[PDB]
């Protein structure tokens, strides 16, 4: 069976179901992969200087390595042994109740004050006759730091005191999930579990992955190093 | 209609008066965007960018497009006119004409040169039959391999003219020599004449294959261009 | 509509780019996000790659990334086309008596011409240089 | 046009450009398709293209009335235009591909440095490239530069204090100034879009911001000036990305006399001295040339080996094949002389021309050597006797083929009409190549055979 | 002016050598783009210390304001160019300069949390009790952003 | 194998009486105990 | 859902059909738009 046509036919039917699925499941992103069940290799990542935690290493791999490896031909699936950072708003129920607020008020405030607004242009088309100025209008942009999320205004009290998001929650950069935690010889580590795409040559794909990892190594922060704790391809190469 | 959009109700006042959409806005049919202003000799202009379909004839398509636009002429409003600022088919028509002219002129020149040296019309007719048979054969191999009639394939055969013309001259001239030198009848003269060149002609085919075939094994954009000349010349030479 | 280069990049371009995984024979990927509210992501593939298989694999990964895009971008929609192709000819349509605007001509070409040219023998694709009519509500803030 | 230039100003330049082409070049130009607001480099109100359509080639005699001549006159004439970079240029042979002359460099942000730091790293590379005019030429950004943009900050406290929702504020601004696609309607049985937007005159200048009002929860109308503050800042009107990472495309070409390969070698060396976290890669034509370049040596080797092997089997000798293979230069010298004289380039048509010229000269030589060898083997003739008897027999057919083919490609050389550039490239290289290939071979082929046979008395 | 528009480009780009040649030829130092930014505005924005000094030596208006009332000191303070803030203030930059929003160099310096520039501005007599259109002082910004260090510096 | 799980019943009558929205209850319970993906932000020039 | 044959033809059938141009080996295209709001566009291709 042609895995390309198999994927297209499966997805064609998945797209009939997609709209009926809960909004939370759609926004998490549904994926359709054509890969083997077993891992081709595990690309380990450690910090020899020990200046990056398991959580720091996982974020860097997810942010600067995973996507380029996922786009490489022969790579059917990539499992991050760890999680990419998210803006974690750790809510306090005692503080929320104190100011008569709920998680609903917190979610509404974040959507309103962490917004990327399309505000148009000065002297935009169609313009009036004799217009000399054309400039983009920039309104609210996405927040970049825990500090900016901290000073999100939830409400103002009767006396005129401000209730900020940091008054009802602790705000830090933390993994999307906290399920997967990896180690390499007892040392803090992350990595990529790579599955071979249906039909693709294992050695050709392994070579393509090594070529892509070689383009990342130069721009690594101090201490960060690639290790090869699991690879099935060397056996195939040496056995032949 | 703009009338209906104008009659859209926004608010009913305390006195009982009605606020419509036409009371707080100008309503008209306009463009989706006003970013692009298109003019043709200072006059308001639109147009259609037409691409050729896979395996289609450019000259037949352009004729069919003009034929369809002719049927639309009567239904055009007053002042509306069709103009052809960009058209590639007049260039393609000249390319085919000039290449057919070159191949015809080449066969005429061989006829004149054949008569100048050999001085008998019976001998001058053998190339006149052979060359068209080889050229026609080339198109059959060209079609079979899934190639098209294009600038690169057409000039490919023009560059091969010398090799096709030579195969014709070499075979006939050698027989005319053997007859003139040994006084053998045409049939017995051809047996001996071919017996002197048959081994070389087969060898020449393999040498020219070694020169041209590897040119088709270049990769990327350059490879695709070189493969057009390679397949056309090797096909024409092989049939010759 | 009405979005700056950064808004387009951070909400559309980056979200689509991150979902362009598991596509076969991809050489490289480039994109640009401009102040006219436009993004174009060009995925270039190995020579001898089926352009149909390449387009549908890109299309399929985009479809699953559509719920991650803004409401206004989902509403406008996201086009996936083979861009490597070139034009056979350009048919220009003009108004000489100055009774029609470029909007008026574009609407007529879209309504009365484009479809018929698309069905013409040997025509592989037809692109309109302009847009069909749109209902324009030009608001007045003094009256509002 | 300069940064922040309006649509009206760009039209004035396009009108001048259009006016010029229909005045100074009315005998050549048929029409001018003036597209205001579009550019291949980037879009905006400060960009535009004018597609010039010419009359039939029959009504434009001599180089004086050709694209190259009009282009030069146009480019020079438009040098006078103030606050605009206006110049004409011819289309590439294959419009499917780009210019396909020079290199295509991608400067990559590999460690989230941001737009500003990548601009500084680009300017650094451009400055260092400019210090080598002898190697690099016209090393420029392909994209656009940062422009002034109107930053407006909505005070969240003031909005909540007056009872004005942020959705109503951001919709009022976005809808008015940006435009909003509401829903679809049906115009004469065809579904079309409905757009709400401010009437031009109320969304032009920063003063117009304060003319827009938003209703609060208590029903009071509050102007934008009450809960907003504005300042000027710089931002990108066109942000580029390459392989998921922020990038900036840099175009350039090798200086006169220098190869593109050597020009890339330096661009790599200059790039290695850029700030930490600034990488690079080769795209488009550059990506193609590097892979195509690696294959060339191996394909030459295979081609040159099989030629020898085929001739070795034909003649039954490891030595004699060399007598044939030595004719290759005799045809190539003529092509180069004809090309350099007429002022043409080493293009595909010229290169394929050399192979067919080499092929026919090799064929002429093969038959002379075959005849010469067969006379020595069968009729037991001496080396010189057989060689002289061979060239004698092979003289007439070589002259007949050469005379016919040289005259056959004569019209392609002198052609100055439509698609003459391709014809000239095909004709010039072949004619000159055939003249030398014919004249030299008839004298040099017997020399090659005698010298090779004398050297190697092995068989 | 022709050279005026080359100076604007030169000052922005940070092309010290080209600005030198322009000042000699007499390029208009009071040249302004559509938004009303002088070469000094641009030089101060992008952080070109050498060009700021050269332009001020060639009679550039230190208290020049754009179409929204912002000065080079506003830009220098906001984008954390300490050296340029000192040079501008020594050449007589208005330390209590209000834009159209009532925002000052101190407000902008406080918002991005530039401690050195805040103290430099306060040393040259920056009004710490200066209120914007929303009645907010540099202190009100510091406590809202949660900057303890800056809050301690701003005790009048 | 099956495991102990914490079953919680929302009394519709009591919620309607107190004037407590069922959407507010489900969101409060879901967001706090399960987590809620609100929207995206930019961490060093990357959408997260 | 709820759309008549005329409404769904103008908003769906005609919108899809006008984009079904330049498909390889397309012999003919038949479609129907009914009062249930259902659209079916059948494209028949060359043998092989
Ligand atoms: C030497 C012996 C072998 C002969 C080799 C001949 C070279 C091969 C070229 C064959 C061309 C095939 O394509 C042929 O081209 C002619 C023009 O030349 C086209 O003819 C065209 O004429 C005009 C062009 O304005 C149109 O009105 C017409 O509709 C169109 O078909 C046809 O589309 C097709 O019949
Ligand atoms: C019937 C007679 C006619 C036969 C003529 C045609 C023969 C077939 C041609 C096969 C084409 C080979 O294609 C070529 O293969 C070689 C493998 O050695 C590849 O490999 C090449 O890579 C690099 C180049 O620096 C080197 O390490 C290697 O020595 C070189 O050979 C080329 O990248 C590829 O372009
Ligand atoms: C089988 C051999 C036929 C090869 C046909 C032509 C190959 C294309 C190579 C080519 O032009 O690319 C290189 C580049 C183009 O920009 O520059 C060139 O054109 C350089 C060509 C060098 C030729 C050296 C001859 C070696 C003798 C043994
Ligand atoms: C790949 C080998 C090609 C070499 C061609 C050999 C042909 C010469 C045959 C000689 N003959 C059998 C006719 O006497």
């Amino acid at each position: 069976t042609d895995a390309d046509i198999a994927q297209v036919q499966v997805q064609n039917k998945l797209q009939l179901a997609m709209p009926l699925l809960p909004q939370e499941v759609q926004q998490q992103g549904v994926s359709v992969e054509k890969s083997s069940s077993s891992f081709l290799m595990v690309v380990g990542v450690i910090n020899t200087d020990g200046t990056m935690t398991q959580e720091d290493i996982s974020d860097y791999v997810a942010a600067n390595m995973k996507d380029a490896i996922s786009r490489t031909s022969g790579v059917g699936d990539v499992q991050l042994f760890g999680s990419q950072y998210a803006m974690r708003i750790w809510m306090n129920p005692n503080e929320l109740n104190k100011f008569q607020l709920t998680p609903v008020d917190v979610i509404t405030a974040i959507k309103a004050q962490n917004a990327q607004v399309a505000a148009g242009q000065l002297g935009g088309t169609p313009p009036v006759k004799g217009q000399q100025l054309n400039a983009s209008i920039i309104a609210q942009t996405r927040l970049t730091s825990t500090e900016e999320f901290g000073k999100i205004l939830l409400k103002v009290n009767q006396d005129g005191s401000r209730v900020l998001l940091r008054d009802v929650a602790k705000i830090e950069l933390g993994g999307e999930n906290y399920d997967i935690i990896a180690e390499f010889n007892g040392q803090p580590a992350s990595g990529l579990g790579i599955k071979l795409a249906t039909g693709a040559n294992a050695l050709d794909t392994a070579a393509a992955i090594r070529a892509e990892l070689a383009k990342m190594e130069p721009f690594f922060p101090s201490g960060l190093k690639i290790v090869y704790p699991y690879d099935t391809t060397p056996f195939v190469k040496i056995s032949i | 209609s703009t009338e209906e959009f104008g009659k859209i109700l926004l608010k009913v006042n305390q006195d009982g008066s009605r606020v419509l959409l036409r009371d707080v806005a100008k309503i008209e049919l306009g463009g989706e965007n006003y970013d692009i202003i298109a003019e043709f000799n200072g006059q308001p202009a639109s147009g259609l960018g037409i691409k050729l379909a896979t395996g289609a004839n450019a000259l037949d398509t352009a004729a069919a497009i003009r034929a369809e636009l002719a049927k639309m002429e009567p239904f055009f409003p007053s002042g509306l006119k069709i103009v052809y600022p960009y058209d590639t088919t007049p260039f393609v028509k000249i390319s085919i004409h000039e290449v057919v002219k070159t191949l015809v002129e080449a066969i005429i020149l061989v006829f004149l040169v054949m008569y100048l040296f050999l001085q008998n019309f019976r001998a001058t007719l053998i190339p006149t039959i052979a060359v068209p048979v080889v050229l026609l054969g080339t198109f059959a191999v060209l079609a079979a391999f899934g190639f098209s009639i294009n600038t690169l394939t057409m000039f490919g055969m023009v560059l091969a003219i010398g090799l096709l013309v030579d195969d014709a001259i070499v075979v006939v001239e050698n027989v005319e020599r053997v007859m003139a030198e040994e006084g053998l009848p045409p049939k017995e003269a051809t047996r001996k004449s071919m017996g002197q060149i048959q081994g070389a002609l087969v060898g020449i085919a393999m040498v020219l294959s070694a020169v041209f075939v590897p040119m088709a094994f270049f990769g990327g954009s350059t490879g695709a261009i070189y493969r057009q000349f390679s397949i056309t010349i090797v096909s024409a030479m092989a049939l010759s | 509509p009405g979005a700056d280069a950064k808004t387009v990049q951070d909400t559309v371009t980056q979200v689509i780019e991150q979902n362009m995984n598991g596509i076969d024979n991809l050489m490289y990927m480039s994109s640009n996000s401009d102040s006219t509210g436009t993004v174009q992501i060009t995925l270039t593939f190995e020579s001898g790659t089926d352009a149909d298989i390449a387009q549908v694999q890109v299309q399929n990964k985009l479809q699953l990334a559509m719920p991650l895009l803004p409401q206004e971008v989902q509403q406008q929609g996201v086009s996936v086309e083979k861009s490597s192709s070139s034009f056979l000819m350009v048919v220009g349509v003009i108004n000489t008596d100055g009774t029609m605007t470029q909007e008026d001509i574009s609407d007529y070409v879209a309504a009365n011409m484009k479809d018929a040219i698309s069905r013409t023998s040997g025509v592989g694709d037809v692109q309109l240089f302009g847009s069909q009519y749109a209902m324009r509500i030009w608001m007045n803030p003094n009256e509002l | 046009l300069p940064a922040g230039a309006t649509q009206e100003r760009t039209q004035k330049v396009l009108n001048e450009v259009t006016h010029y082409y229909l005045t100074k070049e009315k005998n050549n130009v048929e029409s001018v398709f003036a597209v205001n607001g579009f550019g291949f480099a980037g879009r905006g109100q400060n960009t535009g293209i004018a597609f010039v359509s010419l009359k039939d080639w029959a009504d434009r005699p001599g180089e004086e009335n050709k694209v190259e001549a009009i282009t030069m006159r146009a480019t020079r004439a438009f040098s006078q235009i103030k606050d605009a970079m206006v110049f004409a240029f011819n289309l590439p042979a294959i419009v499917e591909l780009g210019t396909a002359t020079g290199f295509d460099f991608e400067l990559i942000d590999q460690a989230g440095l941001g737009h500003e730091k990548l601009t500084q790293a680009r300017n650094q590379l451009l400055a260092e490239a400019a210090k080598h005019p002898d190697m690099l030429t016209s090393v420029r950004p392909n994209g656009l530069e940062d422009t002034p943009q109107f930053k407006i900050d909505i005070d969240q406290e003031k909005a909540q204090a007056l009872g004005v929702s942020i959705n109503d504020i951001n919709t009022t601004l976005g809808a008015a100034w940006g435009g909003s696609y509401v829903n679809d309607f049906i115009d004469r049985g065809r579904v079309k879009k409905v757009y709400v937007m401010s009437e031009a005159k109320y969304r032009m200048l920063p003063d117009d911001i304060g003319d827009w009002y938003v209703r609060a929860a208590d029903g009071q109308m509050v102007p934008f000036s009450a809960f907003s503050s504005s300042r000027w800042e710089y931002g990108s009107p066109r942000l580029e990305r390459y392989n998921g990472l922020p990038s900036m495309e840099i175009l350039g070409q090798a200086a006169p006399g220098k190869s593109t390969g050597e020009a890339m070698e330096l661009m790599e060396q200059l790039a290695s001295k850029l700030p930490t976290g600034v990488g690079y890669d080769w795209t488009g034509m550059s990506y193609q040339e590097r892979l195509s370049g690696n294959q060339a040596p191996s394909l030459y080797a295979i081609s040159l080996i099989v030629v020898f092997l085929c001739l070795a089997a034909l003649y039954e000798s490891w030595s004699i094949p060399f007598s044939v293979m030595l004719v290759v230069p005799l045809g190539v010298i003529g092509a180069l002389l004809a090309a350099t004289f007429r002022g043409l380039t080493n293009d595909v048509y010229f290169q394929v021309g050399l192979l067919t010229t080499i092929g026919l000269s090799a064929k002429n030589a093969i038959l002379i050597v075959e005849f010469a060898k067969d006379l020595m083997d069968k009729e037991g003739k001496g080396l010189i006797e057989a060689t002289l008897d061979a060239v004698r027999m092979r003289l007439r057919p070589i002259l007949m083929t050469s005379l016919a083919f040289i005259l056959g490609v004569m019209p392609l050389v002198i052609s100055t009409g439509a698609g003459s550039g391709a014809q000239n490239a095909v004709g010039t290289g072949v004619m000159g190549g055939m003249v030398t290939a014919t004249v030299l071979a008839i004298f040099f082929v017997p020399v090659f055979f005698v010298v090779v046979r004398r050297r190697f008395s092995r068989k | 002016s022709d050279l005026g528009k080359k100076l604007l480009e030169a000052a922005r780009a940070g092309r010290d050598d080209e600005v030198r040649i322009l000042m000699a030829n007499g390029a208009d130092v009071n040249a302004a783009d559509v938004v009303g930014w002088t070469p000094l505005h641009l030089a101060a924005y992008w952080g070109h210390l050498e060009i700021v000094e050269v332009l001020l030596k060639n009679g550039a208006d230190v208290n020049a304001y754009d179409t929204l009332g912002s000065t080079p000191l506003h830009l220098a303070a906001h984008f954390g160019h300490l050296e340029i803030v000192e040079v501008l203030l020594k050449n007589g930059a208005d330390v209590n300069a209000k834009d159209d929003n009532g925002i000052t160099p101190l407000h902008l310096a406080a918002n991005r949390g530039h401690l050195e520039i805040v103290e430099v501005l306060l040393k040259y007599g920056a009004d710490v009790n200066a209120q914007d259109k929303f009645g907010k002082t540099a202190f009100d910004i510091s406590i809202n952003n949660g900057n303890e260090d800056l809050a301690e510096i701003l005790q009048k």
